């Protein structure tokens, strides 16, 4: 609800014999995966902080991992030019799709759980069917390396973020871009939307005005490397609220579960958590001794994880 | 022929055997009669495994008819083979994906060392600048207490510059060493998808020569692996044809401690003993 | 020309001198301190 990590931590999970590169939570179970640059996916039990499991499927880095509504498969993709499924049930790989030129950047699964979407340097975002395996559309218009891709609660707006300066809002229907975000001061990295839980949260916040339908409007938000954490709207496309005081290069940004802070990680090898209703809670929490390069909220435990470049990933109370 | 079919569905479910730009022959040799027009890869597999199931039964009956003893080929054949076959696929593709990431960190490690030997250019040549308008500056003004300092200094970095000179050519003569290893780790680093291509086909002939082609002798088992391959051939279900069954299932090592078991040095003695192992 | 040359290996060689005499001090040191060992 008002969940806020401390700085006493529980765990400090260290498995990894290469950089962590992203972390998140299994959707029903009491699982933490872990996907590092060793070609080898982890899974920890945050509940205790006991070693599960490898997934050493995967020739080069593994890049982003990605669960459906379900929990029953997991997407993965590496720097070896593939998207691999994971078969959670058995911990087989089931489905190794390629294509996709040069390293892989970023994997999603719509909450519809029949589609996939990724990113990747060779500026385009591809998508990809659970079932088949077949890239039947694929998307243009990116002009640098594609770093991070994310879709809405229902499977039909897609987001992505890349070197080029932009921030491009997408629709499955029509394939066009509706969108087009190109204002921040140097690269966008990481991006996440709001949960329902917040729609309402912001009109109070921003003073925006509701439209004749009566809806704000999704929203958007992009952590770009020019320590910069900015909050969009994607009905629209203007700045609602910047957020200043990152120290180093962010990396990854998310919303609280209730919907009213803002927690996010940087390279500035500390975990911020901010509000931005009233621009109260300014907690600095030191989480690791080097980058720290991907974070996780849980939806209802009151956990979260945060993968860094020391070999380590840290489990955080709620209070 | 619906039952090993459904079996051989069931069973290779948790494996990968899709291959988006599968091409359907013009001729399919339809074994399973309710198998679908337009098959996939996994079915013409499945397809496959029927066919050498039933290729048993017509080995045995060629036997019984020439008069040769035969033994009885019943499902519990059939189930093995398609556990060597899940067994194999896994195992062979676990062990390339493991050499091609050890291969890509060597590729990493040697583009990092010749970066770094650049870097050392470019250090040598600031060391020797420096210690060109360092010995300059001593010689004029040596020429008009702290001028033996000066020229001490100059002295140590000549032997600074020595030092580097010595990391130059010990890192050049490692880095010439490692040519050979390089290119050949691109090779195969660049064959790597092709091979990962060819392990189903490579996989469904070794299990099924393990399962079932143990009890024939030479001819009978060549004859019975040539029709597998011409009918995965026919399948146009990619298999390597350039590498021995006996090299594809053990390696050199188990082969050779197998000789020092005083094991006949023969290809029926190599496969026997692969069988007496898988 | 060779003058300097001449004078930098005595530079050389009071390097070595007083590299030598550090040495020989500490490993005094060291021995001392061994006494009750």
């Amino acid at each position: 609800k008002e969940w806020i990590p401390r700085p006493p931590e529980k765990y400090a999970l260290s498995g990894h014999r290469s950089p962590v590169t992203r972390v998140i939570f299994h959707p029903v179970f009491s699982v933490m995966v872990s996907a590092s640059e060793d070609a080898t996916i982890k899974v920890w039990d945050y509940e205790t902080g006991d070693f599960e499991r490898t997934l050493k499927g995967h020739t080069d880095s593994v890049q982003d991992i990605s669960f459906d509504h379900s929990g029953k498969l997991l997407a993965s993709c590496s720097a070896d030019m593939t998207i691999k499924l994971w078969d959670f049930q058995g911990f087989e790989c089931i489905r190794t799709m390629h294509g996709h030129d040069h390293n892989v950047s970023s994997v999603a699964i719509m909450p519809n759980g029949d589609h996939i979407v990724s990113a990747s340097r060779d500026k385009t975002i591809k998508m990809w069917e659970v079932q088949t395996g077949y890239c039947v559309k694929t998307f243009t218009g990116h002009r640098e390396w594609v770093r991070m891709v994310r879709p809405n609660q229902d499977g039909t707006l897609i987001a992505s973020c890349s070197n080029d300066q932009t921030v491009r809002v997408w629709v499955v229907a029509t394939k066009e871009c509706k969108a087009e975000l190109r204002e921040h001061e140097h690269v966008v990295e990481c991006i996440s939307w709001a949960p329902e839980s917040s729609y309402s949260s912001i009109s109070e916040a921003t003073g925006s005005e509701t439209k004749k339908s009566g809806k704000p409007g999704p929203f958007l938000l992009s952590g770009s490397r020019d320590k910069t954490i900015k909050m969009w709207d994607v009905s629209t496309g203007m700045c609602l609220m910047t957020l200043v005081g990152h120290d180093n290069w962010v990396r990854g940004v998310l919303f609280h579960s209730g919907g009213k802070f803002i927690l996010s990680c940087a390279d500035d090898k500390t975990l911020r958590v901010w509000d931005y209703k009233n621009k109260r809670c300014m907690k600095t929490l030191n989480a690791h001794e080097h980058f720290v390069t991907s974070l996780d909220f849980h939806k209802t435990a009151p956990y979260v994880v945060t993968g860094s470049v020391d070999q380590t990933v840290k489990v955080w109370e709620c209070r | 022929t619906e039952a090993l079919y459904q079996v051989g569905k069931e069973f290779t479910s948790k494996m990968d055997l899709e291959k988006p730009n599968y091409i359907v022959p013009d001729y399919m040799p339809v074994v399973y009669d309710k198998l679908p027009q337009p098959p996939s890869h996994r079915e013409a597999i499945v397809n496959s495994c029927v066919f050498v199931h039933q290729t048993l039964h017509q080995a045995n009956a060629r036997l019984a008819k020439r008069g040769g003893r035969t033994m009885a080929i019943t499902p519990r054949h059939y189930l093995d083979f398609i556990n060597h076959y899940a067994n194999l696929f896994h195992e062979k593709r676990s062990e390339l994906e493991e050499q091609q990431m050890h291969l890509n960190v060597g590729l990493r490690k040697i583009k990092e060392t010749v970066d770094q030997v650049e870097e050392l250019r470019r250090d040598l040549r600031i060391k020797s600048q420096e210690l060109e308008v360092k010995n300059a500056a001593a010689n004029d003004k040596l020429k008009k207490e702290e001028y033996a300092v000066l020229i001490s200094e100059a002295q140590a970095i000549k032997a600074d510059l020595a030092a580097v000179e010595a990391k130059v050519n010990r890192s050049t003569a490692l880095l010439k060493s490692l040519s050979a290893e390089r290119e050949r780790w691109e090779k195969t680093s660049e064959t790597f998808k092709n091979q990962m291509s060819t392990i189903a086909g490579d996989c469904l002939l070794s299990a099924a020569f393990i399962a079932y082609a143990g009890y024939f002798d030479q001819q009978m088992r060549q004859n019975l692996f040539t029709t597998w391959s011409h009918h995965l051939q026919q399948a146009n279900i990619q298999f390597r044809t350039d590498i021995a069954r006996t090299e594809y299932l053990s390696n050199a090592d188990e082969r050779l401690r197998w000789q020092a078991s005083s094991l006949p040095a023969d290809d029926l003695c190599t496969e026997n003993a692969i069988m007496l192992k898988r």
